[PDB]
């Protein structure tokens, strides 16, 4: 009767179904919970919004073309303008939170390509001047839009769009895919949680992710816990007179949210 | 390939498994699940009984973070102090801002790993030379102190901070070496070896793990006064991790470092995958 | 025996015998059985 | 006044050793511990999570394509791939099994080699992966891979084969050095049929490779690596 | 002949080490002990005791005005004082509180800050005091201070109000020292409503602040204060 | 926030503390009486329990002078 | 366990464990009650 | 009160051809502690041994804010 | 306790140097006992042997020229497994020793330390009648068996006004000995490590009588 | 703090002592014994095997 293909997640008012899913991951073996009494540290009641903030947001959608390189979004950076979330987001100081992403991508069964879903937690970021020069908050949080690896990679060395928000300007980070932004190879990114878009086998990658921190709570501006990176592995290959884009979605919802410290919002640059 | 049998508390390592004609086939799998199914020999040919008589004892991270390592080399000097505005120039001491990214190959080890938790057992060893003229080698005795952040540092090797009424300090000969423990000291519940976060001054953004990285400075000084010679005193300071715990294991680093607590590679780097003489199809 | 006040001060901790691959190798949602179809 | 008598090596600094010394922060009581997913106890845990190997090694740069083994259409007998099993060096230096066993002088277990498919869903493809224990040199053909340890993949909904390559070995430890004589063996992939694409489809489909330990795997003397270096020490 | 091994650190003195010694004077009988009053034996007992804040360190010189925090007639909105609160630096330094924080490298718990108003029985007024936690700056009106921890103070027959400032940090312990990015927030205090002086009464009346740590104060990490210093040995 | 509490011989750093609306004002006191009062953060706004897994060994006179 | 004839050859007491700040903090003659008024 | 007694240091060996040098450090570490009445700590430098009295004509030791009593 | 190795390193100006190595900064030694005779004879005694290791190195120093006074140096002994990058200078990154195990100890003084059995089999070979092939050249014998790393020594001190010159001598002793099949003691001098070789022309190891079969 | 005194000898390099001393392979798991035949516990177990004497040394 059922199978792994078929899943359907709900949170709050909104529900996901897929009918070509491999399976679900979640990190670590780790469902996402509230924080224990006995790890807390901040005395302050906590707030938990509950269905108005643990539903799913869709960000703006991705062009997957044979020269693309990959994305990558930061949390909970990627949600900062995101309904009553990010207007929590900017009015407590604290807050800690774990999430259930969900990458889509649909095809035919003549297409071929591969993706790389992976979570990364605190990918800390290598910069494009090299040597000893730190990225700039505007390209380490880049919203929603997230980052763009085809503006200057390292697979087939290409400049798509851009080469960063406007261009290559002081403090951008370095996009070589290849070397996964920090200095390791690509290869080895599946020591972290992952999935893959096989066009062949699923169209959905799902990830669960527990709040993963060495501190209980946490500055949801100043840190982000988790990046999410997606990235061809085997290119795309469309068939006889076809496009030759797909597009790609991702979906995130926060789950088992707590923010802390309430007072004015928050002062961020740019 | 099962894990326990009776005979000595042996731990198999493969079954004895013949031929096999079913529809449990466990060689095929989906790999886009993001898992890998525990496939053992016995899943694809014929195998036969055999034990471990193996523990896995020197693979666990006490042991691979267990072991002195070098993580700095710091240089003082022992001469006339008449003259100098500048001690810390001129070497009459020297500070050492605590951190275990300087030298490689400890980096890497820790760099596994994103978060850890250990004591700290350190070792520093003391070595002289003269290489100008001298008539004999003096005995002399080093003075490391611990100058956590916010403890006043010195501007003088004579200064009244070596006084150390608070700060822990270590005396010791020169030759020899010094040792001691320190408990895990990190303000959170694990040190962090990176850090996808930055912090704000007013005046500069600063990025990445440099943000937590805020231990204190090691200050170092030889307590004797000067002789008719110059006298050059190395320091070497090793670092032995105790009672360790590690969390979410990374993707090794690949490409050479170029800074202090950045993940930063050099432009125009050598490739780091070996190219084949031949093609793929080459042995 | 015992001459030490601080525990930092002790040796080595010695072996966890409790390694457990699972949380890296296997950590899916649902149970993925060896033998069984990968995906149904 | 206890009479005592000190031996050789008193004095020493043995890097190695494991003794107890005096802390100097007494009395200091270390931040409680809370819960943070992902503990790791052992590097053979880590070991046994599959990676991409770069396989297809043949560029003048690091790229993805380096990770891509190519299929060719409509072709019989002929190579997939092959490779040396050096798992110290060649296209396994990288992978994250090569750089754990590399911090390591012997070995011994068996490995997990993984291989996935690509290609559209309409396509078929039959391979066979041998794998050549030492002694006879790498396979030149079909028939010469088919005599030694193999596996007759069929692609069909299920993506990926999990070919096993078995402890054969006499001695009962392996070194990790690839400056060795001689190591596990050969691994090499042939097309048992041939790979046909459906209609409207052209060009190259790829494979995925992957590789990782299995249960019974060993690693012992712990030793430094060759794949970092530097000749300043960094600075802030 | 008790065979040995010295380690490594034989012979060194660690001036944070705790052993035993020989006695220099063998047989000595100490003095008895008799009772005298206020024995401490912990330096988290007395730093629950408040002190004043030279809140109003605008001055030139060290003065007693320093502690004095004007409070002006009949204005509404505006702004009484304010601070950031760095407990190692700024107001803060030179208190019981701030001395003691100083001989130390962490520290972690709430803070109880207290206002006790001294102006005439027959006066009224109401303040609002602010806590701000980091990430958003110092407060600029009354509006913005209100979206944070705060309390409204009547003032009345009881002349002080203790607000305290919880614990809001997600590291479990925050540095000591001043030069740091982040401190435990802002503190700032609004007219609420106004200060109304009696008929026959003019002029500023004043505040005056103090500082406590509450029970659940945590500090580690002894080392060297900054508060003293010397450039030769003292003589009698 | 009270001093003992039965889990691993556990102290309580902070109460379970909610909405108040009484006549008992913990925060009002009198500071000429020379007496400090042991005002917690439960007093003033909402807290949650935590734990202080703390002693407060090196901040004793022994440990204080004893370097 | 035992080589010292002295006690000042022994090392540090360790803590007190029974620090009230009592004394210090509310040294008051009559019992000042938290939550009552100060001064009645 | 301050009535201990000295302590002389010496240098047991006779002269050799040339001089020598020798510096003397006395380290102190209080055991087995017991403390009575907590004071105001010292906020002006020391002048001399025994004595509380401090420098004429010396600095402030509360920090003068760069702004108003309302800066942050 | 015997003596397998004497090695020599030297403390002197490392400027202008191209191979620090050859200049005796440092030096590293193949580790084998073969190279000094008189245990390697008691060992051949037996073909398969299994003990635990009990290392006893002795660091000496002397100033063959000219010297106003005699300095305090400090050694540094590393084992380098086979596979571990090789130290190319005596300053290199490499005696970091992150995760080779080192020691340090004085000029004049000794060094001693534990190995437990390091074999890939069950017992170490003495003898080996068995050949390997790299398709380059054809090994034959212990050799190939014998590939243990190799120990780099280096005098930690930057140099002085004057040359040192300080000889290093490794000691073995066996513990937790096991051994099988005894053999026909060596007879003939050795020639080279590994090999059972002896020279040609080499003076007959039987006695000859002074008389005849009679004699006594 | 243990009082001890050194006695004549401390420090020597005896060859023929037999004293424990420090691992420089910690956790390391040697590999398992198999049977091996042959095994020789005692000199005097080997010398009972007679060998051939070359009386006729007249050459
Ligand atoms: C007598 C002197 C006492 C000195 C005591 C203070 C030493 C502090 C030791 C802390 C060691 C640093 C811990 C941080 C480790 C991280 O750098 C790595 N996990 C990442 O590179
Ligand atoms: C601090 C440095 C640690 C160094 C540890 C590595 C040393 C390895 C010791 C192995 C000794 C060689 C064993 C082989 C013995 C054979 O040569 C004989 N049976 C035949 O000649």
């Amino acid at each position: 009767g059922y199978s792994d293909r078929v899943q359907q997640i709900t949170l709050g008012n909104s529900t996901i179904t897929t009918q070509e899913a491999a399976n679900a991951v979640v990190c670590y073996a780790e469902w996402p919970e509230y924080l224990p009494d006995v790890d807390a540290s901040d005395v302050n009641k906590t707030s938990k919004p509950d269905t108005s903030v643990c539903r799913f947001y869709t960000l703006d959608s991705k062009t997957w073309t044979t020269g693309s390189k990959g994305w990558c979004w930061k949390l909970p950076d990627a949600l900062k303008d995101m309904g009553v979330f990010g207007q929590n987001m900017f009015f407590h100081s604290l807050g800690r939170s774990g999430y259930t992403v969900h990458v889509q991508c649909n095809a035919t069964k003549f297409h071929s390509g591969c993706l790389l879903v992976v979570v990364i937690p605190e990918h800390q970021l290598a910069s494009h001047e090299g040597g000893n020069v730190s990225v700039k908050y505007t390209f380490t949080h880049p919203g929603e839009r997230g980052i763009d690896l085809s503006s200057a990679a390292d697979t087939i060395g290409p400049g798509r769009a851009f080469y960063t928000t406007k261009n290559n300007e002081v403090g951008g980070p370095v996009k070589d895919v290849i070397y996964n932004m920090n200095g390791t190879l690509l290869g080895n990114l599946l020591i972290f949680p992952h999935q893959f878009i096989n066009l062949r086998t699923n169209n959905t990658a799902t990830i669960v992710i527990p709040y993963i921190n060495s501190v209980p709570i946490d500055s949801m501006t100043r840190h982000n816990n988790v990046s999410l990176m997606v990235i061809p592995i085997a290119p795309l290959t469309v068939p006889t007179g076809a496009t030759p884009s797909l597009p790609i979605t991702v979906t995130i919802a926060p789950m088992c949210t707590e923010f802390s410290g309430i007072r004015s919002k928050s002062i961020v640059p740019q | 390939e099962e894990v326990i049998v009776e005979k000595t508390k042996q731990t198999v390592a493969s079954i004895s498994s013949g031929p096999k004609h079913t529809q449990k086939v466990p060689i095929l799998t989906a790999n886009e699940t993001g898992a890998t199914m525990p496939v053992l020999p016995s899943d694809s040919i014929e195998t036969r009984t055999t034990y471990m008589h193996f523990n896995g004892s020197e693979t666990d991270v006490e042991c691979f973070l267990g072991r002195a390592a070098c993580v700095h080399v710091t240089e003082i000097q022992n001469k006339d102090a008449t003259g100098i505005d500048n001690h810390r120039e001129a070497k009459l001491f020297n500070d050492w801002k605590i951190n275990l990214s300087s030298l490689v190959q400890l980096r890497k080890k820790l760099e596994l790993f994103t978060y850890v938790r250990f004591d700290s057992e350190y070792t520093i060893l003391a070595t002289a030379s003269q290489p100008d003229s001298a008539n004999y080698s003096s005995n002399l005795v080093v003075q490391a102190m611990y100058v956590p952040p916010g403890a006043p540092n010195p501007k003088e090797w004579d200064d009244y901070t070596w006084q150390s009424a608070s700060n822990p300090s270590v005396f010791f000969k020169v030759g020899d070496t010094s040792r001691f423990s320190v408990p895990y000291v990190g303000l959170a519940s694990a040190y962090n070896c990176f850090y996808d976060g930055y912090s704000h001054d007013d005046a500069e953004t600063q990025y990445g793990i440099t943000v937590l990285n805020h231990m204190g400075s090691m200050a170092f000084r030889i307590v004797n006064e000067h002789d008719e010679h110059k006298t050059l005193v190395k320091i070497r300071v090793y670092h032995r991790a105790k009672h360790v715990e590690a969390w979410i294991p990374r993707a090794p680093r690949a490409l050479p470092y170029t800074s202090i607590g950045r993940t930063n590679y050099p432009k125009n780097t050598e490739p780091v995958i070996k190219k084949r003489k031949g093609d793929i199809k080459s042995y | 025996i015992n001459y030490y006040k601080d525990a930092a001060s002790t040796s080595s901790a010695g072996q966890s015998l409790s390694m457990d691959p699972s949380k890296f190798t296997e950590p899916v949602k649902d149970l993925m059985l060896k033998g069984a179809p990968a995906l149904n | 006044g206890l009479p005592t008598t000190t031996l050789p090596g008193s004095g020493q600094f043995l890097t190695t050793d494991d003794r107890q010394s005096p802390s100097a922060l007494p009395n200091y009581e270390p931040t409680p511990r809370i819960h943070i997913p992902g503990k790791v106890h052992n590097l053979l845990e880590i070991i046994q999570v599959d990676t991409l190997i770069p396989m297809n090694n043949t560029h003048t740069k690091d790229e993805v394509n380096s990770y891509l083994i190519p299929l060719n259409a409509n072709r019989q007998n002929e190579q997939v791939f092959g490779t040396n099993l050096f798992i110290g060096d060649g296209v396994f230096k990288t992978t994250l099994l090569g750089e754990i066993v590399q911090y390591y002088t012997h070995w011994s277990g068996s490995l997990r080699f993984s291989l996935m498919y690509t290609g559209p869903a309409l396509s078929s493809a039959k391979l066979i992966l041998a794998y050549t224990p030492p002694g006879a040199r790498g396979p030149q053909d079909r028939r010469e891979a088919m005599l030694g340890t193999h596996v007759v993949w069929d692609i069909g909904l299920q993506s990926t084969i999990v070919m096993t390559i078995p402890w054969t070995s006499g001695v009962q430890f392996r070194y990790t050095d690839p400056d060795t004589y001689t190591s596990a063996g050969f691994l090499s992939c042939w097309y048992q049929t041939s790979l046909i694409l459906p209609p409207e489809t052209t060009g190259q489909v790829y494979l995925l490779s992957f590789i990782s330990a299995c249960p019974d795997f060993k690693l012992r003397l712990m030793k430094d690596t060759q794949t970092i270096s530097q000749t300043v020490a960094l600075t802030e």
